[PDB]
């Protein structure tokens, strides 16, 4: 068993996020710094996100040891990732939710139905904390259930693009975002991202109380950015480059809204629908747990 | 005409079968409304995990699938000892 | 009087055939044929030529040409190896689990009721096999009841497809209609039709 | 020239302890490192808490690379067998409102 | 060896898939009640044998 | 007709 | 009618006011099975990746409709 | 190149090469690095193996297994187009190979 | 150099076809709806797929 730390799992060095940029392993932070924000006529206003259903859904009798955390990352960032609720895998999540259960989430991202010899594993009342609310990734697909899948991404966009007094309205203009880029900019970041060892990021989100939280939303502030900066691009209407003097900056219109789309295109990942429904629901469930 | 057969002696058939020694499971305790197989497996620490009663689809036996037709037979195409000159040992 | 040889170990043969059912898929068949084999011995149910599955003379009626055709459809030939077979699944245990040799019915005439009396009398002679495949039955009567009555039907199945036992026995109804799959079998979850909860 | 050369001169001398010019293989040949989780593969981490750098984002040669590759228990594009099941009626098919 | 007739052991037999062979290693290994939910329960001489 | 335990299968849908 | 019949909708040909004219109609009206405000979001979003639909900002029997037209005349 | 290691009698490459791999940012290895149960069946699917192999096409071949793997469809989603090919109401069954 | 492979309904409805192919351009070739009126219409992205 990993011992969580007085600040998340996150503080820990095994588990650092960075994107590659420039030739090296940058910070989500220092990548969020290139980033610029054209504004357009519209505006984005946050309604409240509706408050997570009670239910849990079924972990079904499994007698495999699921792999969760690449299921989780390829639906949200995954290039090739299609039909993600065909198989309901996420639900096994609520094996975790019991008390004294004996199944262990490995930090290999795995779900072992009972705890197994040199597999380190999270603290089990942190993964019962992170399984309590995630474990509703399992009813992303289920139609009582589904998360509203286009007002979820304003908080998208003042998340990421939205200046601190932006932030404070709950209202900014709807913005264009742009950034110096590398041929495949949105590919390799993407996939820099799906490497991601993210349910560290969300069992400290789900386990961590009072100033020791508030300590890390402020720390992982840029990580969260970035999850939502693939998203972004993955729901993004359209992603063009532009010539600037012998450089190319990459620029997504729009941040914050989902245009819905689905046909696939060589500059960013695609959402099939069942990824829309599953990236809405994981938007509602960790965008519940931020304001809170 | 076929239940004298099946009640006062198929049922015999079927409470001594129930002692057989190879015959080791729980299979029904007679309320679907509540009953539920007991499930073990064997389990180690190195990992291995082998349930006893699996989901596996149709096997090469035959047994996994059910032919409920056969209900048709037994009550219109079937002789007794008991229901059928009708003296039999 | 005692006799010249060791105790039958039942603590390490019990161990031993759960050793085995994990890792030997011949056991079931095994343990069935010595069942099968004592029905046969048992001399308790032979195949007759003579069928029998319509009065005289409904059969050469015209009138009873589409519930004679769902009989012929439904009822298949007699043979003493299946139904033997279908004797000894009732006692032989079960490992990998049974699934229901899926119907198609629409229920749309009066004949069909011929399929839902095919599952009563198979809930009647073989309770327990009955029990393995049900909520697979329960997916051929939900179309049964949806068009034979729609009102209620449409109560039931707002109340939920299927439910689960908690602590202290009280069932609690999914509120969800959703399609039942042996894959439930080994959950928590039951087919609702059998609740018995009016 | 020889833009292409990966070794040279794999003799040794009999004075001097490595021959002048004789050129040994670059470490990017050798490092077969990982299949990250996306699937494209990297070089191993240079330092503790470091990502490995994608073989692809430069431009040496690797040699050694993990293939994903399926067993004998999957198989793809193998004929399959299925039970069609035609309607009793034709005049019992809801064609509509679906 | 000792003339046991191993066919099929540690495998499954399936119609469609073929048959398929699982992994044999199961050291200090002990029968076990499960959850519905997969997981192993302690064992517990109350209802267990 | 006649009763078979397994599934009664009939056409074949290549990939 | 929804859970009874298993569809998720149900196209109703809408009707000319002057029952004279049997002219055909320029739309018609789908009803959907969205008993809550999620499975209404549901089917406005996917409603927005098909051609030539509309809605009312609410509706009647609290029960979720949209328009499809036969045209872009008619719309 | 790493195989050579302790094999060539040239000192030279075998010092280089020993070199280069007790370096912590490389590091050699061939063979079955990956395993990936099937969640059911419980057998062994997709398995990572370390070859000697250019990285540009262990990049091709992951990119292929990724897409088929990743897209999670069966063989039982053919069923589909059987429907739209066949009569309404016609139904198919089997065999659920998952 | 890439003879294609081709199952013998192919290579009959490839005979039906049958032939040319060089006439149209492909510079920047898109899909693209004209108005009856005969004017090449922007992608719309509310009816066009």
């Amino acid at each position: 068993m990993l011992q969580q730390p007085t600040g998340g799992y996150t503080t820990l060095e095994q588990f650092a996020f960075t994107i590659r940029n420039d030739g090296t392993n940058a910070t989500p932070t220092q990548f969020l710094q290139l980033l610029s924000y054209e504004a357009t006529e519209n505006e984005l206003v946050k309604k409240t996100i509706p408050t997570p259903e009670t239910h849990l859904p079924s972990a079904r009798n499994v007698p495999g040891n699921v792999y969760i955390e690449d299921a989780i990352t390829q639906a949200l960032f995954g290039i090739s990732a299609q039909n993600v609720n065909a198989h309901g895998y996420f639900s096994r999540l609520s094996a975790l939710a019991l008390p004294n259960t004996s199944a262990r989430l490995g930090l290999d991202g795995v779900i072992y139905n009972s705890e197994t010899i040199n597999i380190p594993f999270y603290d089990p009342a942190a993964v019962a904390n992170f399984a309590a609310t995630y474990a509703k990734l399992g009813n992303a697909s289920t139609p009582r259930y589904r998360a509203d899948m286009i007002d979820i991404y304003a908080h998208v966009g003042l998340e990421l693009a939205g200046t601190d007094a932006e932030r404070a309205a709950g209202v900014m203009p709807v913005k264009r975002a742009k950034f110096d880029s590398w041929e495949g900019s949105l590919i390799s970041l993407s996939r820099d991202v799906v490497n991601w060892k993210i349910l560290a990021f969300l069992i400290d989100l789900c386990s961590l109380e009072g100033e020791a939280l508030r300590a890390f939303k402020t720390r992982n502030r840029d990580v969260f950015r970035m999850m939502l900066f693939i998203m972004s691009t993955a729901v993004a209407a359209n992603v063009v480059n532009r010539k600037v003097t012998k450089r190319v900056d990459r620029v997504l219109e729009y941040i914050g809204v989902n245009s819905m789309r689905t046909a696939g295109r060589t500059a960013t990942i695609t959402y099939d629908l069942s990824r829309h429904e599953f990236a809405a629901k994981f938007l509602q469930l960790t965008f519940t747990r931020w304001n809170a | 005409n076929i239940a004298v057969a099946h009640t006062d002696h198929l049922s015999v058939v079927y409470a001594t079968m129930s002692n057989f020694m190879l015959n080791f499971t729980n299979n029904f305790s007679g309320n679907h409304a509540t009953f539920k197989p007991d499930q073990y497996v064997i389990t180690s620490p190195e990992g291995s995990y082998k349930p006893i009663i699996e989901r596996q689809g149709e096997t090469v036996d035959g047994l996994t699938i059910i032919d409920t037709s056969i209900v048709w037979p037994i009550l219109c195409q079937c002789t007794y000892p008991l229901v059928r000159s009708i003296m039999e040992e | 009087a005692l006799r010249p040889e060791l105790a039958f170990d039942h603590d390490h043969i019990i161990r031993c055939l759960m050793l085995a059912a994990a890792n030997y898929p011949r056991l079931e068949g095994i343990i069935v044929q010595i069942n099968t084999g004592y029905v046969a011995s048992a001399n308790v149910i032979r195949p007759v030529s003579e069928k029998r599955y319509f009065p005289e003379n409904l059969e050469q009626n015209q009138s009873a040409a589409r519930l004679v055709s769902a009989v012929k459809a439904r009822a298949s030939e007699a043979d003493i190896s299946s139904i033997h077979l279908a004797i000894a699944r009732e006692v032989s245990p079960m490992f990998n689990v049974h699934e229901l040799k899926k119907i198609a019915e629409s229920f749309e005439d009066p004949s069909s009721i011929v399929v839902v009396l095919e599952f009563i009398l198979f809930a009647l002679f073989f309770p327990t096999e009955f029990n393995r495949i049900k909520g697979d039955i329960q997916n051929v009567l939900l179309l049964f009841f949806s068009r034979w009555y729609p009102v209620e039907y449409g109560i039931f199945v707002q109340r939920g497809a299927t439910y689960t036992i908690n602590a202290a026995g009280e069932f609690e109804f999914s509120g969800r209609n959703e399609k039942w799959d042996q894959a439930l079998y080994l959950s928590e979850h039951f087919p609702a039709l059998f609740s018995d909860v009016p | 020239i020889s833009v292409a050369r990966s070794m040279r001169a794999i003799v040794n001398h009999n004075e001097v302890d490595r021959p002048r010019g004789a050129v040994a293989p670059s470490s990017y040949e050798m490092d077969t490192g990982t299949l990250s989780r996306n699937g494209d593969l990297l070089y191993s981490p240079v330092a503790n808490g470091q990502v490995g750098i994608p073989k692809l984002e430069v431009d040496h040669i690797s040699f050694s690379n993990v293939v994903s590759m399926m067993t004998a228990n999957i198989r793809t594009g193998d004929d399959m067998a299925v039970e069609r099941v035609n309607p009793d009626d034709v005049r019992a098919i809801n064609i509509r409102n679906a | 060896i000792t003339d046991v007739d191993s066919t099929d052991y540690g495998k499954l037999t399936l119609r469609f898939l073929g048959t398929l062979t699982r992994s044999l290693k199961m050291q200090n290994a002990q029968i076990r009640r499960i959850r519905p939910d997969g997981t192993v329960l302690r064992y517990d001489d109350q209802i267990d044998i | 007709k006649v009763i078979f335990n397994g599934l009664d299968v009939n056409t074949e849908v290549q990939p | 009618v929804f859970v009874a019949l298993g569809i998720d909708y149900i196209d109703i040909p809408i009707t000319n006011s002057n029952i004279f004219d049997d002219s055909s109609t320029p739309y018609n009206v789908r009803i959907w099975h969205a008993p809550t405000m999620t499975e209404v979001n549901h089917i406005l979003a996917l409603m927005r990746k098909s051609t030539l639909v509309s809605t009312h900002s609410s509706w009647h029997w609290n029960v979720l409709h949209t328009f499809h037209y036969r045209s872009e005349s008619d719309m | 190149p790493a195989l050579l290691r302790d094999f060539t009698q040239v000192n030279w490459l075998n010092r280089d090469i020993t070199n280069m791999l007790q370096q912590a940012g490389t590091k050699y290895g061939l063979g079955l690095t990956e395993t990936r149960l099937d969640y059911v069946r419980l057998v062994k699917t997709i398995v990572g193996h370390a070859l000697n192999i250019d990285h540009f096409a262990a990049s091709v071949l992951n990119i292929n297994l990724r897409a088929l793997m990743e897209a999670n469809v069966t063989a039982d989603d053919r069923i589909k187009a059987l429907q739209a090919h066949s009569m309404i109401s016609t139904q198919f069954h089997g065999p659920n190979q998952g």
